[PDB]
């Protein structure tokens, strides 16, 4: 059985994300908006939508039980290092194997390789991003899973400069164990097959897709003007040290 | 230096 902690967990991690998590996508419009028509027109749209995003993620990650008990240094870093990660994550809510491409609720905000590719990024990345997409899909988490993936995901006790690994490491480890615990009780046979280890074997593709946007960006944001079209939390979370 | 990410993160 789920013990009472763990529906507590549940619950409130369910709660964080729909209280950082719009679907009908309406704070879209109050971003730069795409262009496609090189250029990279689709810089100062998708730039926005990277910003928003963590700004979401960061109040998602506030909400995690246990996640305030961490100094706020550690804090810093586990959202630093696990910020694109779970943008990659969450969107994978908007995304749809139709055909490849996130549909956040209008053709202006519905973006497909092509976009992405406007953005200063190249296959290197977009391939793998979009088969990493597919094969979340495929597991039709729960949206308890899904919630469960992201926090976890973030409070990962080897990211780099984290000062209170074993801290960390606790922390992880009850959402580990509820979402084990989650696909056990309440993921019926056979979707549950092998689930909770393929969950895993997704945080291990987002730091492959984590290492390759790092280059990117590094390459993206050297030229003053690309740097110029990002926004000022998207320098310091992905720019700084 | 995380000023706009220590000012989100903060209580
Ligand atoms: C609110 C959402 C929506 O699901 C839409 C969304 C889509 C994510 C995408 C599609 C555009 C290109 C993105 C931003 C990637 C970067 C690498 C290009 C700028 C990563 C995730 C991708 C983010 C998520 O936070």
């Amino acid at each position: 059985k789920l013990s009472e902690e763990q529906q507590h967990i549940i619950a409130i991690l369910l709660d964080a994300h729909h209280k950082t998590y719009d679907p009908t996508y309406a704070d879209f419009r109050d971003f730069r908006p795409p262009v496609r028509m090189s250029p990279l027109s689709m810089l100062p749209h998708l730039a926005d939508l990277v910003s928003y995003s963590i700004q979401k993620v960061i109040g998602f990650a506030k909400m995690i039980p246990g996640f305030r008990d961490l100094t706020s240094d550690d804090q810093i870093v586990l959202l630093k290092s696990s910020a694109i990660e779970v943008i990659m994550l969450r969107s994978n809510q908007s995304f749809t194997m139709d055909d490849m491409s996130w549909d956040c609720g209008s053709q202006d905000y519905k973006y497909d390789v092509t976009d992405v590719s406007k953005a200063g990024h190249t296959l290197e990345l977009i391939e793998p991003l979009i088969k990493f997409q597919v094969g979340l899909k495929k597991l039709n988490l729960h949206e308890e899973e899904h919630v469960l993936l992201m926090a976890i995901c973030i409070v990962s006790p080897d990211r780099p400069g984290v000062q209170d690994a074993k801290l960390v490491e606790a922390i992880q480890d009850r959402l580990s164990n509820t979402l084990q615990t989650y696909i056990r009780c309440r993921h019926p046979p056979p979707g549950s097959h092998q689930l909770y280890a393929k969950m895993i074997q997704k945080l291990a593709d987002l730091r492959s897709l984590n290492e390759e946007h790092s280059k990117q960006y590094r390459s993206l944001s050297f030229q003053p003007e690309n740097s110029m079209k990002l926004t000022p939390l998207v320098l310091e979370v992905f720019g700084n040290e | 230096n995380h000023p706009m990410l220590m000012n989100l993160l903060k209580d």
